């Protein structure tokens, strides 16, 4: 199957600062990717899908972005409630993988 | 306002079974594939499988095989999940999670359920 | 007439009007291939190698078909409608198929252009197994998203299976249009199924219908069912030797597994059905894509109806992609008691003899206690001869129409291999 490998593992900011997570993937997947957010004891919710859309709720500062094998995720003005952990996850075609994931803390 | 009610936590022996269960609520339950995720304690996500509710084809993870098996009940609106021979490995939490239509991203999640294996 | 004075005539009356006909009937289909293969390497944006498909799959339909191609570009617009309106849906499949299959019985009425549409029931055939195929891929999960409108189209018109290739899942044609390097063996497959394809060919047209006069000094109505079932079988072998011919020029056919390239598009094999183990095994490497299309897609959807009866509404299905017609419903009926007769019979007799007489190649984990030896080899050799004279009384319909000819071909030859078929069933049911 598809490898993904997500960066950086723990990524630390301010309230108001900007982050990057980058999602690399093993194969090409034409920009079949989705990124989920999951907070400290819930179930994850979907953030972005197709690597550029956002779904219905979700806040205009985050902005998905890439192609191929090399995808990001952008959050400027981190608010209190976007520190979480972060996994992008193919749906290219099954089996779907996830990446390791990004725990974005607050220092 | 989609609600897959997923069932409490088991503590089950080793090499034992377990079933889950995710009743949903809030949409046709054989109008969306049903997914089935793994989440090992505070590690990342791993798909075990999908199950379609409409014709009860189901399509599971090679690393899973075996080891998870998906039925459906229509007559409830509910999805379960067994798995085999739990070893110490297979405790985690287990989510279900309804596909976004078209895509199949995960859009809905349940609220997990923990299994955990020991004596 | 005399064999010296036909093997006079068969170089230059045959051999070179028959290859020069395949030959500049296929020219301008591998060149567009070839071109297509070609462009696809440069690096444009995806959407521009699907819309570039298209309108290479717009101008081998125009080639082949002159202005009725139309109706094939209905088949895809209709199908992306269905497609669009059902998107979010968990029967994908089904209403496809539906729709499919309505198509398909509104043209069997021949109101419409009948002489041009049996022309393009092939196209049309590859064009319906592409979408259904996909409509059921997204139904189990197998495809992540459903395809945007120039994908889609890209799939359906892909120019190296658009006119004679063989059916490939939509995510053969995305890594179709992702490229690959055209190392040597990209080319030598390429020229070994061309090769191929105009051996079948010249065997089929000017060394199949004269085998046993002049060929052989055997020379009769077996013979002559014998002559026609070979020919035919070898027509089908060119076709299919060409569409993966032109399916691997284009860029598809290949798997990959832990960086190892190997373009292994296989689309029939000559010597599982003309030297066959049984008729199961003749019905899968008749045509290997269809046959993975057929079980998988129909088969295992009807398989809630019972065993026999997904394999009848499997061959059923496989009749109305290839348009219903006498001689063609009677020769898969036939099949299908046939290969089930015979795969059940098999079974039993494997599970008394304990030996290996199954309907397939068994392997090393076999339960079987006789594996080798004469009483397996020559057990297999009777029910191989029994299936070549099935393939003969079967194909002996197509020579060189309706019930009468049909009822007629299959008197002359005294109804052997449905007599067969019966006894063997009855030798099943006395064991069992
Ligand atoms: C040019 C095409 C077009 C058409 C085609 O050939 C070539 O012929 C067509 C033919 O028509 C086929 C159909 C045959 C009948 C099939 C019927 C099936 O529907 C039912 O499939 C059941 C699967 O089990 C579902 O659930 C049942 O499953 C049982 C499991 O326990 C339950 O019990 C039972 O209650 C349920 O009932 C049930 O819920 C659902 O109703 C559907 O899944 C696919 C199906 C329709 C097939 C689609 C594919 C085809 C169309 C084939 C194929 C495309
Ligand atoms: C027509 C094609 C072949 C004919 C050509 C050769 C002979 C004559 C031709 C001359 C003129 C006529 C040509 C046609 C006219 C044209 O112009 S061109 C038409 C091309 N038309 C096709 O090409 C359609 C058929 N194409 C198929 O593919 C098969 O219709 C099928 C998918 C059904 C078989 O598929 P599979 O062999 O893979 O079976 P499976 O393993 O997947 O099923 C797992 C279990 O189901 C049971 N089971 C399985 N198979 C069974 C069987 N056959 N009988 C009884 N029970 C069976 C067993 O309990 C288990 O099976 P096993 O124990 O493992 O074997
Ligand atoms: C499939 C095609 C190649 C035929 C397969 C068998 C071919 C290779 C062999 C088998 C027996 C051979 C034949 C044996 C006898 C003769 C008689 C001679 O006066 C003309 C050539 C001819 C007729 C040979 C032609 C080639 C032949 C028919
Ligand atoms: C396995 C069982 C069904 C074997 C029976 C084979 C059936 C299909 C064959 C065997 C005898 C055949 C009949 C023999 C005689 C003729 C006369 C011919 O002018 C019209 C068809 C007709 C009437 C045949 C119809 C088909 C027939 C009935
Ligand atoms: C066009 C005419 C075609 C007619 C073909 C019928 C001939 C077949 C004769 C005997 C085959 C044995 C029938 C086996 C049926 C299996 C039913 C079962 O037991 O499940
Ligand atoms: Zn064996």
């Amino acid at each position: 199957d598809i490898h993904m490998t997500q960066s950086p593992a723990s990524l630390s900011a301010f309230v108001g600062e900007t982050v990057t997570i980058t999602c690399r993937t093993s194969e090409n997947i034409f920009s079949y990717l989705a990124w989920y957010q999951q907070k400290q004891g819930k179930s994850p919710q979907l953030l972005v899908y197709n690597a550029k859309t956002l779904t219905s709720g979700v806040p205009s500062r985050f902005s998905g972005s890439g192609s191929g094998t090399q995808f990001s995720l952008k959050i400027n003005s981190l608010q209190p409630e976007d520190f979480g952990s972060y996994y992008c996850q193919h749906h290219y075609g099954s089996p779907y993988t996830f990446g390791g994931g990004t725990k974005l803390e607050i220092k | 306002e989609i609600q897959l009610q997923q069932s409490g936590a088991e503590l089950v022996k080793p090499g034992a079974s377990v079933k889950m269960s995710c009743k949903v609520s809030g949409y046709s339950f054989t109008g969306y594939n049903m997914n089935w995720v793994k989440q090992s304690h505070g590690k990342s996500l791993e798909w075990i499988g999908n199950i379609n509710p409409y014709y009860v084809s189901t399509n599971y993870n090679q690393k899973f095989t075996g080891k998870a098996t998906f039925t459906v009940d229509r007559s409830s609106s509910t999805a379960y999940m067994q798995l085999d021979s739990l070893t110490s490995e297979d405790s985690a939490v287990y989510y279900c999670a309804r596909s976004y239509g078209s895509s199949h991203t995960f859009a809905y999640w349940g609220q997990g359920t923990l299994v955990t294996v020991s004596s | 007439f005399s064999r010296q004075e036909f093997f006079q005539q068969l170089l230059q009356g045959c051999l070179l009007p028959t290859a020069q006909q395949g030959l500049d009937q296929i020219w301008l289909l591998l060149a567009i291939c070839l071109a297509c293969r070609l462009l696809w390497r440069l690096g444009l944006p995806s959407y521009l190698k699907h819309a570039s498909t298209v309108a290479g799959g717009f101008f081998s339909l125009y080639h082949f078909f002159q202005l009725h191609m139309v109706w094939v570009v209905l088949l895809s617009l209709l199908c992306y409608l269905v497609l669009f309106l059902c998107r979010h849906s968990s029967h994908r499949g089904v209403f496809l198929s539906v729709t499919i299959l309505i198509y398909l019985l509104m043209g069997e009425m021949h109101m419409v252009d009948t002489v041009t549409w049996h022309k393009m029931r092939g196209a049309q055939m590859i064009v319906a197994m592409k979408a259904v195929s996909l409509g059921f891929d997204l139904d189990r999960g197998e495809v992540g998203t459903v395809p945007s409108p120039v994908e889609f189209m890209g799939y359906l018109y892909f120019v190296g299976t658009i006119v004679f290739g063989p059916w490939i899942s939509f995510h053969s044609y995305l890594q179709a249009v992702q490229g690959r390097p055209l190392s040597c063996r990209w080319l030598q497959k390429v020229a070994r199924s061309l090769a191929l394809a105009l051996l079948c060919l010249v065997l089929s047209t000017c060394v199949g219908p004269y085998l046993f006069p002049y060929f052989i000094p055997l020379n009769a109505r077996w013979l002559r069912a014998y002559e026609s079932a070979v020919s035919f079988h070898f027509s089908n072998y060119f076709v299919g030797f060409l569409s993966e011919a032109t399916a691997t020029l284009a860029g598809a056919g290949f798997t990959e597994e832990k960086d190892h390239l190997e373009w292994d598009l296989t689309v029939s094999k000559p010597l599982n059905v003309e030297l066959p183990r049984s008729m199961v095994e003749v019905v899968t490497s008749w045509n290997l894509p269809m046959s993975y299309w057929l079980n998988n897609y129909v088969f295992k959807n009807a398989l809630r109806l019972g065993t026999f009866s997904a394999v009848l509404v499997t061959y059923a299905a496989s009749a109305l992609l290839h348009g219903f017609s006498f001689h063609l419903a009677a020769v898969l009926l036939s099949l299908a008691f046939i290969t089930y007769v015979e795969h059940v019979l098999r079974k039993r007799l494997a599970r008394i003899l304990s030996a290996c007489v199954l309907s397939k190649r068994c392997p090393p984990d076999c339960s079987h206690q006789h594996r080798l030896g004469l009483g397996v080899r020559a057990l297999n050799l009777l029910f191989g001869a029994l299936a070549i004279f099935h393939l003969a009384y079967l194909g002996s319909l197509f020579d060189v129409y309706g019930m009468a000819y049909t009822v007629h071909k299959w008197s002359e030859l005294s109804w052997a291999s449905h007599w067969v078929t019966f006894g063997c069933w009855i030798f099943y049911r006395l064991i069992g």
